[PDB]
RNA sequence: GCCUAAAAGCAGCCAUCAAUUGAGAAAGCGUUAAAGCUCAACAAAUUCACCAACAUAAUCCCAAAAACUAAUAACAAACUC
């Protein structure tokens, strides 16, 4: 064949490129699921019951997506925009009520996702939310930290109160 | 640059490289530095 | 997936008024008195007049030669009139009014005697004319679609073309007669008189370069 | 090649896929330049009805055609192979790619009529009763009209009717 | 059975078409659901149409869901004319203003559309002044003191005119 | 999905498609999935049950349909194509049901 | 939105706006009117896809026949040697 005529990018293209940036630079949570045919009604009540928690839903074409996340640091979801593709995008990321709005529909399961950069499946999603929060998991650093010193002072103050103890036994005997 | 590796729980092994270094940059310390450290975690924190 | 492409828009198309097809007359307000003769001349050969576009867009091709008369002027005009929208689209005839007497005689009459009456009159058209033009703020493929009907009820083969597509058809047959690959060519042949063929040919045959022979007109002959 | 298996046991039927090993292309086309497989092997106007071997590289097991998105061919000699095809099982060769049916072979009919080079179907076509003069004959087409470009070592074009 | 759209007044449900035929054909009977909608509209105005869907199960049983009421009479309402104007565009039917806009959008957002679509007051504004603009209701920014009724008059004079030409124009196509 | 949802699927109890999202031929098992999870098929029938099993490392993907005539059609679909699962799932339910 | 008994995208006339990533006050089927079946718009893929085909008379159809061995062949007059 002759040589390449090339292709010249288009606005429309361009914009989805821009719009597929600010989404994956802008907000944390990426969540990519496989958009199911439902009826218009279902998944009207489906936006409402995700905008009562403030977590938006996108859908890109795959012309468009996979060039796109190729040359990104996101080439580890190619396998999952073969089919239909959802992607759901969250600030200040809670899947909890993700996971128990997904629940409710058996036919709807989650693919993956990046949460703060960390692609997981469905399973890392799952421990994702049943992980403490970040606030519960810092203070339990300093705990967890100061742990070691703490069973030093008990150990340490336990002799003394073992013999408090067997003294409490023998009273508690007669 | 690049993501990570995408990892699961079904084969989880490989922990972050910086949590173990972190660890050692902690036990490579006197006991003094240690109360030091907790003593600003819970000043600032 | 599709990239969207934008729509022909158009705006200094201006819709004059009346846009519909006019009535004609079956025989015009002076009837000839003065039977004359039926020349065939005005069907022979290519069209010499309005062979180009004016104000309109699209327009009716006649291939081929005939004659066009009252009931065919009244088929066109009512199908274009009410199948054409009179708020985006507007036509305009390319033939004047019948005006070349018929005379004919009934049956029973002996040959001779003189001449027949007049009983119709019809319309010279020759290949290579447009019949009806159309403009507007239309496209092309509706347009074709709605006038290809009146093309083939025409008496000689039309087609339904526009601008581009007889610059295009013209364009194909200047390519195709200078890179024709065989050197004998009939115009060659004719206007050299190789093999004595002028005794064959016509003195009209210089001409039309043996594309057209009588009232047809094949566009595949060089 | 992939093979549909299916297993019935107790009620509960295994569908499965099985992928075998297929050859592959020879190693050293004549003209590696050309896109289209046989305008590349320099095959072009070169097969016929009698080449059975070249046929018989893109056929269904059932004598069926090979669609051209899976193939490569151009569209001009997917066409030709298509009605090469065609006229071969007609004339009766490829014996091996018939559908096998121990209910049908058992009740014999009339023998086959030996035919080759034949355009139609054996079914589909009435007999010329008329046969026409000799200014107006209704002459009797052989062999396809899309292979008049083969290459004629006797100089003489192909008679394409008959 | 399936989905059924309807549009009924108020109060004003009889058993009879074009609403009769369908729920009989359907299954359901037709008493039982005016006296169904009669009872659970009866504290509404009546005389106004509001929007319906009923749902029938196979086993000829029916739910109803009621919407607010027609956006068309409430424009027609907050203009005061009974029945739209004819040519659009060309003709002016009344007049009302972004307040009375705002108005029914947030009268009317209290719906199962605009309850599922988490849409804000601005998208219910824009698609009241559409169909505004549909009914041929002109929509001015704030000009309300007495200029409604100096459009009234004329527009009563000019409905009048056109009421006698429509009578005029009938008499003449019955004598023709 | 107009097949399944024209050819009566009101005899069907469970439908389960347990796959793997980070596989490489889960294309078909995917388009099997919407086909049966589609409006229509939900709407031919309200009793079945649809489940869709997401794994990460078990690398086999596979639909288990159970229907009351006491039948139960595994269909293992790794390198099929969804129209010949599809096509080969609907001929089965036609026959016994 | 008007007329009509009904005109719910479609006897008709006028407007042809408005949200969703994305759906024309609707380009064909269908009902008396509905309902319902489609087209184009998103998400899923993306072989080629614009028009071109048409019976017939009378005694009995009328050489048989042949798609590939090389052809600016050959056979072919009251023409010319
Ligand atoms: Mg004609
Ligand atoms: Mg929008
Ligand atoms: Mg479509
Ligand atoms: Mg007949
Ligand atoms: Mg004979
Ligand atoms: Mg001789
Ligand atoms: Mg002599
Ligand atoms: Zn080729």
């Amino acid at each position: 064949p002759p040589p390449t005529p090339p292709q010249e990018e288009t606005g429309l293209v361009r914009l989805l490129r821009r719009e597929i940036a600010a989404v994956f630079r802008d907000n944390r949570m990426i969540a990519v699921c496989q958009h199911v045919a439902l009826s218009a009604e279902d998944k009207l009540l489906l936006r409402h019951q995700l905008r009562k928690h403030k977590i938006l839903m996108k859908i890109f074409p795959n012309q468009v997506l996979k060039p796109f996340l190729e040359e990104s640091k996101y080439q580890n979801l190619l396998p999952l925009f073969v089919g239909h593709n959802l992607l759901l995008v969250s600030e200040e990321p809670k899947v909890k009520e993700m996971v128990r709005i997904l629940k409710g529909i058996p036919f709807l399961p989650l693919l993956g996702g990046c949460i703060d950069d960390t692609i997981l499946s469905r399973q890392g999603f799952i421990n994702y939310s049943k992980l403490p929060s970040l606030a519960l998991v810092q203070g339990e650093l300093v705990g967890g930290l100061t742990f070691l010193t703490a069973q030093t002072y008990s150990m340490l103050q336990h002799q003394p109160r073992q013999l408090t103890a067997l003294l409490d036994q023998y009273v508690k005997q007669q | 640059e690049a993501l990570a590796g995408a990892p699961l729980d079904n084969a989880p092994k490989e922990y972050p490289p910086k949590i173990q270094q972190l660890v050692q940059d902690i036990a490579s310390l006197t006991l003094l530095e240690i109360s030091d450290l907790n003593e600003l975690l819970k000043k600032t924190l | 997936f599709k990239t969207l492409l934008p729509v022909p828009t158009f705006e200094d198309v201006a819709i004059p008024e009346k846009p519909k097809l006019r009535f004609v007359e079956r025989v015009p307000l002076v009837p000839k008195v003065r039977r004359e003769r039926k020349n065939l001349s005005d069907i022979r050969g290519p069209s010499t007049e309005a062979t180009e576009f004016t104000e309109g867009r699209f327009a009716i091709l006649a291939l081929g030669g005939g004659y066009l008369h009252w009931g065919h002027f009244e088929m066109m005009r009512l199908t274009i009139n009410r199948s054409m929208d009179p708020k985006n689209m507007f036509a305009l005839w390319r033939v004047p009014a019948p005006f070349k007497p018929i005379t004919r005689k009934g049956m029973g009459q002996r040959m001779g005697g003189g001449k027949g009456a007049i009983d119709h009159y019809v319309t010279p058209v020759k290949a290579g004319r447009l019949i009806v033009e159309m403009g507007g703020r239309c496209e092309f493929k509706e347009v074709q679609g709605f006038l290809d009907l009146v093309a083939h009820k025409l008496p000689f083969p039309a087609k339904a073309v526009s601008r581009e597509t007889l610059e295009k058809m013209r364009k194909d047959q200047e390519e195709r007669e200078r890179n024709n690959q065989n050197p004998w060519t009939f115009e060659r042949i004719a206007t050299a008189n190789m093999l004595g063929i002028r005794k064959v040919l016509s003195p009209y045959d210089l001409t039309h370069k043996g594309r057209y022979w009588g009232k047809f007109y094949t566009p595949e002959r060089v | 090649f992939r093979e549909v298996v299916e297993i019935l046991d107790g009620k509960t039927t295994i569908i499965e896929g099985r992928i075998t090993e297929t050859p592959q292309e020879s190693p050293n086309p004549p003209n590696p330049t050309g896109q289209c497989p046989i305008c590349r092997w320099n095959l072009k106007h070169k097969y016929n009805y009698e080449d059975v071997l070249l046929l018989s590289q893109f056929i269904r097991p059932h004598g069926g055609m090979l669609p051209r998105r899976i193939t490569g061919l151009c569209q001009e000699e997917h066409l030709k192979i298509e009605e090469c095809v065609k006229m071969a099982h007609r004339a009766g060769l490829l014996p091996n790619h018939r559908p096998k049916l121990p209910e049908g072979f058992v009740p014999k009919s009339k023998p086959r009529l030996n035919r080759y080079l034949t355009r139609w179907s054996p079914r589909s076509v009435k007999p010329i009763y008329n046969k026409g003069h000799r200014w107006n004959k209704v002459r009797m087409p052989v062999g396809s009209p899309l292979l008049k470009d083969n290459v004629s070592y006797s100089g003489r074009p192909l008679l394409l009717y008959h | 059975s399936g989905m059924i759209r309807a549009i009924v007044r108020a109060g004003q449900a009889r058993p009879g078409p074009p609403l009769g035929p369908i729920l009989g054909q359907r299954g359901v009977s037709i008493n039982q659901f005016c006296k169904e909608f009669n009872e659970k509209t009866k504290d509404i105005k009546e005389g106004i149409p509001l929007p319906t869907k009923i749902f029938v199960k196979p086993d000829r049983t029916f739910e109803i869901k009621i919407g607010q009421p027609t956006v068309s009479y409430f424009l027609k309402a907050a203009a005061g004319i009974e029945k739209g104007a004819r040519h659009t565009g060309k003709e002016v039917a009344g007049l009302v203003t972004l307040k009375h806009v705002y108005e029914i959008a947030r009268v009317k957002a209290q719906d199962d559309a605009f309850a599922l679509q988490d849409v804000p007051l601005s998208s219910v504004v824009r698609s009241i002044i559409g169909s505004a603009r549909s009914l041929g209701i002109r929509v001015v920014k704030d000009l309300s003191s007495e200029e409604l009724a100096a459009f009234q008059k004329e527009r009563a004079l000019f409905l009048a005119a056109q009421r006698e030409a429509d009578l005029a124009a009938q008499a003449e196509a019955a004598k023709k | 999905a107009a097949a399944l949802a024209r050819l009566g699927l009101r005899a069907v109890k469970q439908v389960r498609v347990q796959f793997c999202p980070f596989e490489k031929n889960v294309e078909s098992t995917r388009t099997f999935l919407q086909a049966v999870s589609s409006e229509k098929v939900r709407c031919t029938n309200l009793n079945c049950s649809v489940i869709a099993d997401v794994r990460h490392d078990g690398s086999e993907p596979c639909v288990d349909v159970l229907f009351g005539d006491g039948h139960r059609l595994i269909m293992r679909g790794a390198h099929l194509t969804a129209q010949e699962m599809l096509t080969a799932f609907a001929s089965h339910i036609q026959a016994r049901g």
